[PDB]
């Protein structure tokens, strides 16, 4: 029976893999295609690498004969969003863990209250949202520049936020977690930071790749906040900078799907690279019952 | 430290697990506690370091009122029931935890660490972790974690329970030999009455969160404060049938047993709140009861059960009016069958007498080795 | 590092303070109160061992104060004005606006300017009767008046170029020429000299009064508009912000227009949210507990493979979807037509289109709910999975029977704030059906696919009457307190 | 607060932004005044933010629409071009650039659609809408059709819909009055019954979009197809021998597509005025001026009459400036977003069933003006 | 049903945690697995079970092999020596489990879970989770949960480890209830000697992965085929002492004595291949050896160790010229103490002999209750 269960799993999951991929290959088919547009064939008819040479850095040698130089910098881009992403994840993930370790362990007066009240103002739709950080992020930078408008510390800063949905995510987790390993920890002379440091997180690796890949994708990913705090092009982010492509009445499609592609980059390089944190029996052997 | 609680109680809500519980254990005490499966033990070890919270009453360690202190700042160590192991780190790293923690050298983690783990016979599995090992290993790799620590204080809860029996002799030793150099409290709670009678300075009986009694182990096994002392002390259990009281003197009571025969015995029993009429229950141990042709006062029946142990033969007897079986130890092999005639001496020297509300007529007989 | 602490503690309460006196200057008082609050909180905190838990707590606290709270309070706090783009400025950069408005009042002189040894003349041409006047020599600096005299001659000096011109426009601003007829003229632009003059004069008490029509206006702080003048009929240019007490909360309780479709609206939000969330969920927990399964062999593969719908940026993918599921063209219906022989309408038809929105939205949303699933699932214990076999479980009765219930308790919060993101998810519903197909009579047009926030939308920034943020902003706060209460009472 | 004697100017992506960039080095070589040109995304929206503060470029560059919200708001100045300079554009386009009767940006470029056709399948494109669905047929018999345009969105509809007498706001003299909309009159229901007859009669499908369109034409499915200066560089790409030309009759009488009008705006809170001034005037309107911008990206019919002249050479060229001038102008009133979704509906109304002509622009014409 | 192992083998890489075991329990049979803690017995149990895999050898169930089959198709259950309790379930609902999925009769799920909670006594707990629950209480509720399901074949590891002695008794004897009324098969792994010998039919011994011995609980009390067998069965352990061959008979060994003496005495051994000069262990249980004023061989020494157990006392004897201490069992409450000198009787028909390999010269003399 288990040979049966299988093989049919294997079916199902190629079919809904085929599915599930179609759209994202016409993405790389219209990065392939030869100018710009949005439908064809699956296979290009008009097969063109100029979206993609132009995106690594190379120049064009075009129809009339005179050399297309790349207009932008999507390859710093890319690492830009790699930065913001990657520096903000961490932030992310060392905020929202020490929270929720508090959260999920220690005592304190509104506990119950901050964490129904960090659920429900995350839920606020802020349509003025931008016109509020602008203000704040103009001022913030006459005193620390180095996180004020037109800077990659400010965006980052302003992620740093986005921690609420996180916290009661990891707080979750930790509490799955039998607490007498915890207890022995203290008896043993441990500090709750000691405890949590040595004793917990180790534990909780799973759930602390989940948050880093999480927060990674939505860094990668986000435009509105970026494109409010960066100005020079130079330090444009690839969400940021693709815009550029998007006109009132076309789109460089070809260019927009190559720069989409790449960004996908990435994501999957941090997801491959998290797989070592996701691993089961973590906490076998440790108590009985 | 000493050990003190004054009027402890403990509740879940409604349910009361602890009563007004008064324990006075001194400085360098073994103290074990014995009690049935769900009585409180765990609870108050819990509450000693500061795992579980107090609902009334006064907790004291080293003179200190402890009740509101961390469970780091107590100077106690605990070998957990459930044993609570680093499930990330080995053996040596289990071990050699809280050592770290405070900033000691790494030879000194490693000598003391390797004494230990020799001890325990856990030397040639410093590397493994807790998953790849057995359930009897895990048990020994969280007692020689608190051996390590050597706290003030000892919590061990039934810390020896998935041994085999020749390596439970071995710990027994090692614990022994552990409070007699160190000189430190030590706290010990199981449900083997071995253990129980040959490491405590003082045994603690619970009963359904109250302390029944408090004794030397030679003290509960020959003068059991009431009934259920008496039948939770040495095991196979004592003997318990009913009996009427006949006569009375100031320093025994004769009693009439509730065979056809009606068969009157004096027994070396004190006989305050003790009247002539009232129903008792006289209480004789398996190993106590005699064979029949050296005794007096015999009791005759149909054999039920035979148990061959090697060492002995525990033969379980049904005796005409009392519901209750008797059970008699022998030495050696002894082939019966089961409906064979038996007939054991119930000799009145080693009988206990409980009265209507549970609580012993205390005996009279002077039994060697107790004060 | 014992003293050090207390140093430590010191040298940051001296950059605050110092940053908050800083802040004092110029004038930014919100920004320093609110700094100094927040920063003694924090030393507080860290100075005794009796908040020992804030310490944890706190610099997460505080990053949401700054980018969640504040923003959302601003968005409130906005809700009680008429701040749109009708009316955009503060009251003093409206006032400022209209006193640089200027006017003509009069004659305009081609001018020139010409070396006069270390001095300067000034030539101004008059186009219309051909005469040219010409001044004496001046120095530049500051406010000095020039008679001008006509001329039939030439300067000596070579014409200066239009470099010379910028370096010395300041001082060249500050000279008003005298014509002989007594004319005042001055510089209006880098070529030329004219009459032009300021349209209004402030008075004082605040009445602007127009110089070329005589007409005088006073601040309405009502409506937010210089009015005429015991109120005239005529509004000025640009309008300013203003509060409005309520006006915006109850336009969205008066207007009989707007609510006809709110309801059915509503409905379909909730119904979107909801299917979504199921699916989501369903999906993505189902393909994280197949793809740790220890048997299936290309794990590794399909785990990156399932995740790819989320590493694209969902706007082009949308756009994608739009084009796969053309009703005549697009690739699904020719797939559909050639297979089982129909074509369905996934834009006309509103039961095919929400269809179509529902499996475009799992698709962008089962990947999220995948990778919460595939670390929730390590906290469950192999040997849970040990006992089930010994007491005679499937794969599925383990599914129902322990997965699932183990991990119920922690998405719940995931869940419950997938439903609210989902409840305005206006980016979906814009791009892929633009909240079509139409729902004939509503007088503020709305479609059946439109969610709340798309027809709220419309009418505060489409609808004709510019941008009305501040509607947007009660809105928003109402539907808050809807999407609030409703995920306070699930 | 914007910096003194500078100039910062925002223009959008797709302009020539490193040619106007090198206009802005005459400048400086003539002046000392350094020109910084800088092209951020959501330009549009975020002028108006920053320069409600006071900051931001100090000239703008985009599409004349939107800047009579800007106006209205306070963020523009209003210039000062005399005769002279006025006479040396089409008088059309400063129409184009008032707010309250009074000029308030400089017109760059003119935009408008115009007809697509390729000359291998259709060496003679139609004069007349009538004469269309005639020619798909015999166009139907090689396999192929005669048109194929974006019916989605009424940008690309209005020119047919508008002919006969369809219009958004009535234009009086520099006063667009706001209730006087043309949607649901005589003109506007002939020109979209015909739209409806050409589906009906399935020389057109109802649900032909931007992207299946501009495929079908650079593939040579179809002969024609309506669309702007912006999707040449596709259609040269595809090497389709192709043509551009005036948009076809209704009943006489011209395709009257929307008019879009690049200008620059100067920023109300600038302080440098004049400085921008003799920028636009002297250095950027000019054949030179406008040369290094259209060397750098097309700007395809320019306000220029002097340099529209020597475009217009090419006929792609003259083309859209003809159907530009029959046109209308975009209005630049905050009421047209009222009528792009209120028509927008109407046409996917009539054109999939779901109403009547009548109907759907009878409705139409009720959101926008109440 | 039946149960069978053939050459069964387990390897963690190349470390043989099982070599080659066989096996061949029968259907309705009571079978207990003991040794020495780590020595490989759940490894076994879970081997049977579906829950390890089978390096090689052959498996069988109701004579059907088992190696490739999943645990849930092999119509076992087992009471883990962790418990593995299901922690979102309450105890009613952890029992019942099994019986839900195999087919959700209500009636006859209440009812049954009702019986074996009152057994258990466990009637109380019903809706408790694990958490809100005694070490022993959670055991019980590990044994009830496998107990209600009726498995064709019932494993337990170390099932009443920590349960009190009283209770354990209650709990052995409603096991052996539910074994005579079912007559399936059931395989028990335990610490516990008492009931290793109460309730097997057959005890196998295992030591480091193999099986040492298999037989009847007083076949291998008796008659241990080695040294380690002999050392493990019994508690306290049979007493080593090494000896030297001096003369041989046909059918009974003779040896000496390593203290000061030289005492020469006669042992009814096989004879079979034992050689003149070869140093042998000779082995006696601590309850056989006499007192000294009885017997003929004598063994004088030196108090160590007294430990007074109340029904017995247990005294440790250093001999000279011997280097392990000779433990002695005596009945009731014996006043001896550390340092004093003390003789016994060394009995030469129940001394052990084993040979410088550690296999056991066959006892000849014969001991009742083997037939
Ligand atoms: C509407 C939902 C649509 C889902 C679309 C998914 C698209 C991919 C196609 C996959 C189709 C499923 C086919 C299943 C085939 C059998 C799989 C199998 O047989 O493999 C099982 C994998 O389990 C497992 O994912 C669990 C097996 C799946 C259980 C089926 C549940 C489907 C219903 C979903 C409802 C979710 C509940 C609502 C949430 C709010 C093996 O598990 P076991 O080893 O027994 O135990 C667990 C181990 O940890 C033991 O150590
Ligand atoms: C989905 C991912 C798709 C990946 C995209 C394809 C990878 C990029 C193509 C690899 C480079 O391919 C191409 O190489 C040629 C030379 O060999 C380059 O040509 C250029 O450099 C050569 C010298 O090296 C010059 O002689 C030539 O005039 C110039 O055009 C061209 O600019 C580059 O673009
Ligand atoms: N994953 C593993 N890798 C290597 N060795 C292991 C692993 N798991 C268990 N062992 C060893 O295998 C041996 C047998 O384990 P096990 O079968 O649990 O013994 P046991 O007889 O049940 N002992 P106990 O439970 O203490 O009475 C022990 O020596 C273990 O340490
Ligand atoms: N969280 C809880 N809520 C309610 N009751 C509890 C809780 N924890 C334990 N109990 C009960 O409290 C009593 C004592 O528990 P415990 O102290 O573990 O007993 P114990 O004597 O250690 N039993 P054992 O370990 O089986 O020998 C038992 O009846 C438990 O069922
Ligand atoms: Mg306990
Ligand atoms: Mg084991």
């Amino acid at each position: 029976s288990q040979k049966a269960r299988l093989f049919i799993t294997h079916l199902l999951l190629l079919l809904f893999i085929a599915a599930i991929m179609f759209p994202l290959l016409m993405v790389v088919a219209i990065s392939l295609r030869q100018g710009n547009f949005a439908t064809g064939s699956l296979i290009p008819e008009q097969i063109s690498w100029d979206h993609w040479k132009l995106a690594l850095g190379f120049s064009v040698e075009q129809a009339d004969g005179r050399i297309t130089p790349p207009p932008f910098p999507v390859l710093l881009w890319l690492w830009n969003s790699v930065k913001v992403a990657g520096i903000s994840a961490i932030g992310i993930v060392a905020l929202s863990t020490t929270c929720a370790y508090a959260f999920a362990r220690m005592r304190f007066p509104g506990k119950a209250t901050l964490l129904k009240g960090m659920l429900i103002f995350q839920m606020f739709p802020a349509v003025l949202s931008l016109v509020a950080l602008y203000a704040l992020f103009d001022r913030l930078g006459e005193y620390i520049p180095f996180i004020g408008l037109n800077t990659h510390g400010g965006v980052i800063f302003a992620y740093l936020g986005g921690i609420a949905l996180h916290v009661w995510t990891i707080k979750g987790y930790f509490e799955t977690i039998d607490s007498s390993l915890e207890e022995a920890a203290a008896l043993d002379g441990a500090t709750p930071w000691q405890a949590f440091r040595l004793v917990l997180l180790p534990l909780s690796v799973p759930i602390l790749a989940v948050v880093f890949i999480l927060s990674f994708i939505a860094a990668i990913t986000e435009v509105p906040v970026a494109s409010l705090l960066l100005r020079d092009v130079n330090s444009y982010t690839l969400a940021v900078g693709m815009q550029q492509y998007l006109n009132p009445q076309n789109y460089l499609w070809g260019d927009f799907a190559a720069a989409a592609v790449m960004s996908a980059l990435p994501i999957t390089i941090v997801f491959l690279l998290a797989q070592r944190w996701l691993v089961n029996g973590l906490t076998a052997g440790g108590v009985k019952g | 430290a000493s050990v003190q609680l004054q009027n402890v109680t403990k509740a879940w809500g409604e349910v009361v697990v602890s009563k007004d519980i008064n324990l006075d254990i001194h400085e360098g005490e073994f103290v074990v506690f014995v009690g049935p499966s769900g009585c409180g033990k765990s609870t108050l070890l819990r509450m000693i370091a500061g795992l579980e919270t107090i609902t009334s009453g006064d907790l004291f360690i080293g003179e200190k009122r402890m009740n509101d202190t961390p469970p780091a700042e107590r100077g106690v160590g605990m070998v957990f029931q459930s044993y609570a192991l680093y499930p990330h780190l080995s053996v040596a790293e289990n071990m050699s935890f809280g050592l770290k923690l405070a900033g000691a050298k790494k030879e000194v983690i490693n000598q003391r660490v390797n004494q230990v783990a020799e001890v325990l016979q856990l030397a040639h599995l410093l590397d493994r972790k807790p998953k790849a090992l057995s359930g009897g290993q895990r048990q020994r790799v969280a007692i020689g974690r608190t051996l390590v620590a050597e706290p003030s204080v000892f919590l061990l809860d039934e810390p020896l329970s998935n041994l085999d029996a020749a390596l439970r002799v071995q710990m027994r030793i090692e614990i022994s030999r552990l409070h007699k150099r160190l000189g430190r409290t030590m706290i010990y709670v199981t449900h083997d009455q071995v253990e129980a009678m040959t490491l405590a300075d003082k045994i603690v009986v619970l009963d359904a969160g109250r302390v029944a009694q408090v004794g030397k182990p030679l003290e509960l096994y020959h003068y059991p404060a009431d009934r259920f002392v008496a039948g939770f002390i040495g095991s196979p259990k004592m003997n318990f049938l009913p009996v009427k009281v006949t006569a009375t003197a100031i320093d025994q009571v004769q009693v009439e047993l509730p065979m056809p025969n009606r068969q009157q015995v004096w027994l070396p029993v004190e006989s305050r709140d003790v009247q002539v009429g009232a129903n008792m229950s006289l209480g004789i141990r398996p190993e106590h009861l005699l064979p029949s042709d050296i005794a007096d006062v015999i009791l005759e029946g149909e054999v039920q059960v035979v148990e061959q142990l090697g060492n002995e033969t525990q033969i379980h007897i049904q005796i005409p009016s009392i519901r209750q079986n008797l059970v008699y130890r022998q030495n050696d092999v002894v082939l019966v069958e089961e409906g064979a005639t038996f007939a054991i001496g119930l000799p009145p020297e080693r009988c206990h007498l409980f009265r209507e509300d549970g609580t012993a007529c205390r005996r009279l007989h002077k039994e060697p080795g107790v004060a | 590092s014992d003293a050090l602490k207390w140093s430590v503690l010191g040298l940051l309460g001296l950059l605050v303070g110092y940053l908050v006196v800083l802040m004092y200057a110029q004038g930014e008082y919100l920004f320093a109160i609110t700094t100094l609050i927040l920063s003694s909180a924090g030393l507080y905190i860290f100075a005794n061992r009796k908040a020992y838990a804030w310490r944890y707590v706190y610099p997460g606290m505080a990053g949401m104060g700054l980018f969640v709270l504040f923003p959302l309070v601003c968005t409130i706090a906005i809700a009680f004005t008429n701040y749109s783009s009708t009316n955009q400025l503060t009251f003093e950069r409206a006032q400022e606006v209209l006193l640089d408005r200027s006017w003509q009042a009069g004659k305009t002189y081609n001018f020139g300017l010409y070396p006069a040894g270390d001095e300067w003349q000034l030539a101004l041409s008059d186009g219309e009767t051909g005469k040219n006047y010409l001044s004496d020599a001046f120095k530049f600096g500051g406010e000095q008046k020039l008679q001008l005299k006509e001329t039939t001659a030439q300067p000596e000096g070579e014409r200066a170029n239009l470099r010379v011109i910028t370096q010395n426009r300041q001082a060249l601003s500050d000279i008003t020429a005298i014509l002989p007829d007594g004319n005042k003229v001055m510089m209006s632009s880098l070529r030329q000299f004219s009459g032009t003059q300021p349209l209004y004069t402030l008075d004082g008490d605040g009445t602007l009064t127009n110089n070329q029509s005589g007409v005088k206006y006073r601040p309405n702080n009502q409506i937010g508009f210089y009015q005429s003048i015991n109120w005239g009929d005529e509004k000025l240019s640009p309008g300013y912000t203003v509060t409005t007490g309520w006006k915006n909360f109850t336009r969205v309780f008066t207007d009989e227009g707007i609510q006809k479709p709110f309801l059915a609206i509503f409905v379909w939000t909730v119904v979107f949210s909801l299917i979504t969330v199921f699916l989501t969920v369903a999906v993505g927990m189902v393909l994280a507990c197949l793809v740790q399964w220890e048997a299936l062999r290309g794990k590794a593969v399909y785990r990156v493979l399932l995740i790819l719908p989320y590493a694209v940026p969902s706007f082009i993918s949308i756009l994608i979807f739009k084009g796969l599921f053309n009703q005549s063209f697009g690739e699904i219906n020719m797939m559909l037509s050639a297979l089982f022989g129909v074509k369905p309408a996934w834009f006309s038809d509103p039961t095919t289109a929400r269809t179509m929105l529902i499996i475009v939205n799992t698709w962008l949303g089962y990947p999220y709910m995948m990778i919460l699933c595939m670390g929730l699932l390590k906290a469950i214990p192999d040997d849970l999975y040990e006992a089930s076999a010994m007491d005679g479980a499937g794969p599925f009765q383990n599914f129902f029977k322990i997965t699932l219930p183990l991990l119920i308790k922690p998405l719940t919060p995931l869940m419950i704030a997938s439903f609210a993101f989902n409840f305005n998810n206006f980016v979906l519903i814009q791009l892929l059906t633009n909240g079509g197909p139409d729902r004939l009579g509503t007088t503020t047009p709305a479609g059946y696919t439109d969610l709340l926030v798309n027809y709220t939308y419309r009418i505060a920034f489409e609808g004709g009457g510019g941008q009305d943020f501040g509607l947007a902003a009660a809105i928003a706060t109402l539907i808050f307190l809807l999407v609030g209460a409703l995920a306070i009472v699930n | 607060k914007i910096e003194e004697g500078k100039l910062v100017i925002w223009i959008n992506g797709d302009k020539g932004y490193n040619g106007l960039a090198e206009v802005g080095k005459k400048f400086e070589k003539d002046t000392g005044i350094k020109v910084t040109v800088e092209h951020p995304d959501k330009l549009e929206e975020k002028f108006p933010q920053v320069a409600a503060t006071g900051d931001g470029p100090d000239i703008i560059f985009w599409a004349h629409d939107r800047f009579g919200g800007y106006a209205q708001s306070g963020l523009l100045a209003e210039i000062t071009p005399d005769k002279a300079f006025q006479d040396k554009l089409y008088p059309f386009t400063w129409d184009a650039v008032r707010y309250n009767g009074k000029l308030i940006a400089y017109p760059i470029a003119v935009e408008a659609l115009s007809l697509i056709y390729n000359k291998d399948l259709l060496p003679n494109p139609p004069k007349t809408w009538e004469e269309i669905p005639a020619l798909d047929k015999e166009l139907k018999a090689k396999g192929k059709s005669a048109l194929m345009f974006n019916l989605q969105e009424p940008y690309f509809t209005w020119p047919l819909i508008a002919a006969d007498g369809g219009y958004a706001f009535k234009y009086e003299n520099g006063k667009y009055d706001i209730k006087d909309v043309g949607v649901d009159n005589a003109g506007a229901k002939a020109g979209l019954t015909f739209l409806v007859d050409l589906i009906k009669n399935k020389h057109m499908n109802a649900d032909t979009d931007y992207s299946i369109a501009e495929a079908a034409f650079n593939k040579g499915e179809t002969a024609m197809t309506i669309n702007g200066p912006w999707a040449w560089s596709n259609i040269d790409t595809s090497k389709v021998n192709y043509g551009v030309t005036v948009l076809p009759t209704f009943k006489g009488q011209p395709s009257k597509p929307f008019v879009g009008v690049l200008s620059a705006g100067i920023n109300a809170a600038s302080p440098n005025k004049e400085l921008a001034k003799e920028f636009l005037e002297n250095y950027l309107l000019t054949d030179e001026g406008l040369e290094a911008v259209n060397k750098d990206k097309p700007l395809g019919a320019v306000a220029l009459k002097s340099y529209e002249e020597e475009l217009a050479k090419d006929p792609r060229i003259a083309a859209t400036m003809e159907n530009a001038q029959k046109g209308e102008i975009m209005p630049n009133i905050p009421q047209m977003s009222a009528f792009w979704y209120a028509v927008r509906t109407a046409v996917i109304n009539a054109a999939s069933g779901r109403q009547t002509v009548d109907e759907a622009l009878k409705d139409a014409q009720t959101r926008i003006t109440k």
